[PDB]
């Protein structure tokens, strides 16, 4: 619950454009955003394990 | 190539969606009361809500009971389980007859479990114990759970790993530089071999030099895989086996099979339960054949009267040749198919039925279709007689020395010369007595 | 509902049908009739649950298919959980590894049940932080440990033995772990949820759970439901649970026996064991040998004797073991010491209410004239025939897609499937199409 | 609170040495039986004769068994009594001859008696006796250990040799430990800390012994009684904890083999060598066979042979038979199917049936034991019922008709209530009856 706040708060911040690879490529902080998805997806679902 | 024994010229009952059998199909011909009756099983036991049911199938020999029971057990399908099983193969030595039927009746239900687990790869470069920097006073920091990084050319985590891991690990005597594979749960550890950078190190090396398999660090698979209930009755009786010391001898206590206790069963019963509450795993019934009953002991009819009693007990067919014949392990206990009506008391019968010259025509050319051997319309009709008169099995058994005689002859086709040849170079069981009627020292 | 839902012979029947002055109701609890064989189960059932006085024996007297086991198995469904129930049948204890009076003694033993009970003082709490001196002035200088819980907390000295203890099973606090007052064993349970996040992947030894909640030490008593039997092989053996398990009891010497006899009583006097009354059922046993009567006969005077059930269909005919007859087919000394109870075939009313009830068991839903002539089969036929046609029809009726069974439906159930009397007649007037007894068989068919 | 059709029999119910009361320790009638049964618990009691056997013989209903307990119950905890059966005689694990020996040496038994003088108390104080040794040395010499002691009403303080060291250091207990010592042997044994230092320490693994009751030195006796079989088994099995012999014993099927005659000659022997010292004394046992109808010849000619042993104690030997056909021979008919050869060795004596007023003093007392009443009328039909149907048939009657009293809410029975009693459960003639006329297999 601690972590998805993060997570939905950063998927309808910059969701649509960080997961998409085309604008990570070449974006100073988006990919920020894209690496910190990512990132609190991999905590979410390792703890879930 | 190509090995047939008797069979493999049936594919089921291949009944039609009404359930009527038709004339010819799938190894059978004609025959529509027992495939009827047998597809009607077969919606019994496709119904998932009963069971204890059973049925025992009726007649004389060379009628197809066996070649019903395969067709029965191919349209079952692999998935569904079925345990075969002789009548001469229930007398043991070990155990009495009792603990191997009810090892036969849970080996008859399966049960598929899913389960799920981690997969670990990579090379090896640390061996390192928690180092633990304070001692908090009660250690004399150090520890064994050797700290490894988990060297993959993709990934790389320091993990601390239980002594019988590691232990594992000082196993394969893992030295810098080769990749491992361990587990989360179990922690198995296998490893491919070194890697192909230490491979110019030595000329030559028992050890196999491997490169590193592609994928991540932390890989994630899951498995449905489907055993049968029995397997987990004597893994849980007794424990299958492990790596370590204690493990090998407590394997080496006891390997032998004795009697299964219900209380194990009925707590692996409310655990599978827990787990089709939870979905994990969900059931499947089982069939169980018997083979040549009528010799079966006294004893064996009265426990399997009580047997079908039980909720667990799964449909059962069964197969019987015979008359007025007293049941074996009596003496004057006499009745059809030398079987207590007690036990027929609750099952059905289902009767065979013989056949006619064309029924023989069409069995012998379906033969010769399945060991793609040709015959000429002649030969084909001398056979088909012969086999009216002799027997069927006389005849399948000589369809192939007709066939040699056409080879070593260099011809593809069984003429009347090549079934007479045979027939001056095998006799029959009604020629055996006549012969050995007539006979000097028992001829 | 632990067990399995899968239907067996007798899946509508959950229980006794009698009520509190042990009247049967004709149609109650899932069985119908046998007001007199009800009523006679009922007071063997209530005796049970008095159990003031042991060694008796009982036994029902009735054809095939009249409801001996029905009878049986719904008077233990009616004794319910907790008190041993154990079903035998008269042909298993015949062991090729145990001798017969041994595995009657087993089976004597296994009826019988005690309960014991026990009470356990534990310190549970977890633990804060632990700080010794072993480096300042070592050997043991009985460091300061505390130990918290969620509503309480405190700090517990270490003595030199302790520490010794502490030595073993290592905590680096941070984990929860209980220690027994008296024999000071701790046990560590696991760690707190804090730990959850030190590594990714951890082993099978590894467990967050919560903090021991409430007081330090508590007390609890746990009481136990052992039978006889097994306390007789875990003390025959140095490990005797796997002897339970796998059945290899060894054949236990009957030198033990005197022994846990009187142990048992001790705890009774003491009150730590209580017993409970036991029920041994064995169904069909006319077939049995004529030691395994004169070890029952034996064994019936002892104290620790439960009631025997027994069940029987055959008439005067020869006992196993014998040459010469009797009645049942069961020696007269057993029947000297028992009570017999007769059981009768049902009528038309009686048989269609089966079939009605084991049809709402099997949920299968009939006509009033499909139930008429499957009543007027079962009459014809036996009663466990009319059930398995019913239970084929359904399948039929199911492929004819048309929800209720129909007439025509049970007429073509029956017609595909022979009964025992079609079966036998076919027999008989095809003896040369069927293997004779003497070995003689027609192989060839023109003439 | 519970009994199986039993426990009614109190001894033989006798008197000094005369006649038995005809209504005595649960019994009634078979006066010259009970008589001659209270002759045979005397001569086992004299424990002079050796392998002496008796078997009574009767028909069925005449309470042969409950003699038989009335035996076992009259010989007294003290005297060794095993019962047996011909069924158990035939065992798949060993041969049926090791199980009749085996259930022979489990009759007899041995008692032995113990003394020691105890030493024990909460030791106060720890110093040893230094002294000149007789040979100059440089070193220290002890000669006495002086050990203060402290007990429940009591303290003592007692010189020990310096050899007490040894021992001491066998033991590891310093001071404010209860300790245990014995006056001439020797040697210590430490049971546990003083009570009163339980709070000294918060947290502690040790339970603190309480200081001992009574005075510091004491003398008990000690008394243990075991059977010759079970001396036979601890000499045969083996024991150890680490030994390759200790967990072969484990990882396999502990089997029962015959035991070889020279154990069992050196146990008797060691016998001999702890009864003529005193330690020791032997006391005759008893094996009671009931149903030995069921014994084979095989066992009749062991028996044969071994009843002239002389560590052969008296074998009683109970059997409702008659001219019958002996088991192993169809030709040979003897009496009780017992071979002749035994019962020209062994005495006989014969039982009868039990008398309308004695069968109602049976009912009455059973009926009592219940504590469950019967009036005057249900007791009277119950006796008629069960002198025409069977003893048994009215023994077993009583709980249906106390549970069916209990349900009418009455105490005791009544006339309709044993009637009802009557009609739901059928005896053994009725069920023979009705076997005949039913043909439904019934
Ligand atoms: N109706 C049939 N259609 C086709 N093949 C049959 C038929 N009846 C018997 N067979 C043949 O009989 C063989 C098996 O005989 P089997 O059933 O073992 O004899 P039994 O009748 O003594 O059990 C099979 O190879 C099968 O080809
Ligand atoms: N009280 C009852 N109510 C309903 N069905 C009964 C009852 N008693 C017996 N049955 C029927 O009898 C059959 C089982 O007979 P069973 O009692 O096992 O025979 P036996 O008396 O030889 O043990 C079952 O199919 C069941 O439907
Ligand atoms: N003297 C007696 N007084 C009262 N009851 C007796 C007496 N003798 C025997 N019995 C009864 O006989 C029963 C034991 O009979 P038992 O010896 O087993 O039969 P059998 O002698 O036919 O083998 C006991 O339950 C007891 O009630
Ligand atoms: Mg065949
Ligand atoms: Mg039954
Ligand atoms: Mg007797």
């Amino acid at each position: 619950n601690k972590l998805r706040e993060t997570n939905k708060q950063l998927q309808e911040e910059f969701g649509e454009a960080s997961f998409l690879n085309f604008q990570d490529a070449n974006q100073y902080f988006k990919y920020s955003n894209k690496q910190k998805l990512e990132g609190t997806v991999d905590m979410l679902n390792f703890l879930k394990m | 190539v190509t090995r047939t024994a008797a069979h493999t010229h049936i594919k089921g009952l291949g009944l039609d969606e009404s359930g009527v059998a038709k004339r010819v199909e799938g190894g059978f011909v004609g025959q529509i009361e027992a495939r009827e009756a047998c597809g009607v099983i077969v919606d019994l036991i496709k119904a998932k809500k009963m069971s204890g049911r059973a049925i025992l199938l009726a007649g004389g020999p060379s009628t197809g009971k066996t070649a019903l029971a395969l067709a029965i057990s191919q349209e079952l399908g692999p998935k569904v389980p079925f345990c075969p099983l002789v009548g001469s193969e229930l007398y043991s030595v070990e155990v009495k007859k009792t603990e191997t039927l009810m090892e036969n009746f849970r080996r008859a239900i399966g049960l598929r479990i899913k389960e799920t687990k981690e997969v670990y790869e990579g090379e090896v470069t640390e061996l390192t114990p928690e180092d633990a920097e304070n001692p908090l006073g009660g250690y004399g920091k150090t520890i064994s759970h050797v700290i490894v990084g988990l060297k993959s050319a993709k990934g790389t985590k320091t993990l601390r790993l239980d002594p019988t891991i590691y232990e594992s690990i000082q196993r394969e005597k893992v030295s810098i530089g080769d990749v491992i594979y361990i587990e989360a749960n179990t922690g198995a550890v296998k490893r491919v071999g070194r890697s192909d950078a230490y491979a110019t190190e030595f000329d030559l090396e028992t050890e196999e030099y491997v490169p590193l398999p592609k994928g991540e660090v932390h890989k994630k698979k899951e498995i449905v895989q489907d055993v049968t209930l029995h397997d987990l009755d004597v893994a849980n009786a007794r424990p299958q086996g492990g790596q370590d010391v204690i493990s090998m001898m407590g394997q080496l206590l006891k390997p032998k099979k004795t009697e299964i206790t219900e209380k194990l069963r009925q707590e692996v019963n409310k655990v599978v339960a827990k787990y089709i509450d939870q979905g994990v795993a969900e059931l499947i019934p089982g069939v169980l054949f018997i083979d040549e009953v009528n010799m079966l002991d006294i004893e064996i009819f009265t426990y399997l009267n009580k047997a079908l009693e039980s909720n667990i007990a799964p449909v059962v067919v069964l197969a019987s040749n015979r008359g007025m014949t007293t049941v074996r392990g009596t003496e004057d206990v006499i009745s059809p198919h030398g079987v207590p009506p007690d036990l027929i008391d609750r099952l059905l019968i289902v009767r065979t039925l013989p056949y006619d010259k064309d029924e023989i025509r069409t069995i012998i050319e379906r033969r010769a279709t399945v060991e793609r051997l040709q015959v000429e319309s002649s030969a084909l009709d001398l056979l088909a007689t012969m086999g009216t008169e002799t027997s069927l099995r006389y005849a399948l058994q000589l369809l192939a020395p007709c066939g040699i005689l056409a080879q070593t002859s260099n011809r593809k086709e069984i003429v009347v010369n090549d079934v007479n040849e045979a027939k001056l170079l095998f006799l029959d069981a009604k020629r055996s007595t006549k012969i050995l009627e007539t006979s000097a020292n028992y001829l | 509902l632990k067990s399995l839902s899968l239907i067996a012979a007798h899946s509508h029947i959950t229980g006794l049908g009698l009520d509190e002055n042990l009247q049967p109701r004709p149609t109650s609890e899932g069985m119908v009739g046998q007001l007199q064989a009800r009523r006679a189960a009922g007071v063997i059932l209530k005796m049970v649950q008095n159990g003031t006085i042991a060694g008796r024996a009982v036994l029902v007297a009735g054809p095939p298919s009249t409801g001996k086991t029905a009878l049986a198995m719904g008077v233990s469904q009616s004794l319910g959980k907790d008190v041993p129930f154990t079903a035998i049948a008269g042909s298993e204890i015949f062991s090729l590894e145990l001798s017969k009076t041994e595995a009657l003694t087993q089976a004597f033993r296994k009826s019988i049940g005690i309960k014991i009970k026990e009470e356990t003082e534990l310190i549970e709490g977890e633990v804060v932080e632990i700080q010794i001196d072993r480096s300042i002035t070592g050997g043991h200088k009985q460091g300061k440990l505390t130990i918290k819980t969620t509503d309480m907390e405190t700090i517990y000295e270490l003595g030199n033995k302790m520490i010794d203890g502490l030595t073993k099973e290592k905590v680096l606090a941070g984990d929860v772990i209980s220690i027994d007052k008296a024999s000071g064993k701790i046990t560590k349970l696991g760690r707190s949820f804090a730990r959850s996040r030190d590594y990714d992947a951890m082993g099978a030894d590894t467990r967050f759970v919560q903090c021991p909640e409430g007081e330090l030490q508590k007390r609890k008593t746990v009481v136990h439901t052992v039978s006889l039997h097994e306390i007789d092989v875990i003390n025959s053996r140095t490990q005797g649970f796997l002897a339970l398990f796998t059945g290899d009891t060894g054949e236990i010497r009957s030198e033990v026996r005197d022994q846990i006899n009187t142990k048992v009583a001790e705890w009774k006097e003491e009150g730590k064991a209580e017993i409970v009354p036991g029920v041994l059922f064995i169904d069909e046993v006319h077939m049995l040998d004529i030691e395994c009567f004169s070890f029952i006969n034996r064994a019936l005077e002892d104290e620790f004797a439960p009631i025997v059930m027994m069940a029987t269909n055959r008439g005067v005919s020869k006992t196993r073991g014998t040459n010469y007859k009797s009645p049942h087919g069961l020696p007269l000394d057993l029947l000297d010491r028992s009570i017999i109870i007769t059981t009768k075939s049902y009528n038309e009313q009686e048989i269609k209410t089966i079939l009605s009830i084991r049809a709402q068991e099997e949920e299968v839903e009939l006509s009033s004239d499909a139930l008429d002539l499957l009543t007027k089969t079962g009459v014809e036929t036996s009663l466990r025939y009319s059930s398995n046609l019913i239970s084929v029809a359904q399948q039929i009726a199911m492929k004819r897609k048309n929800n209720t069974v129909e007439v025509e439906d049970v007429k073509r159930a029956y017609l595909l499937f022979l009964d025992s009397a079609r079966s036998v007649k076919y027999v008989q007037e095809n003896e040369s199409q069927y293997i004779d007894d003497q070995g003689n068989v027609q192989i060839s068919i023109a003439k």
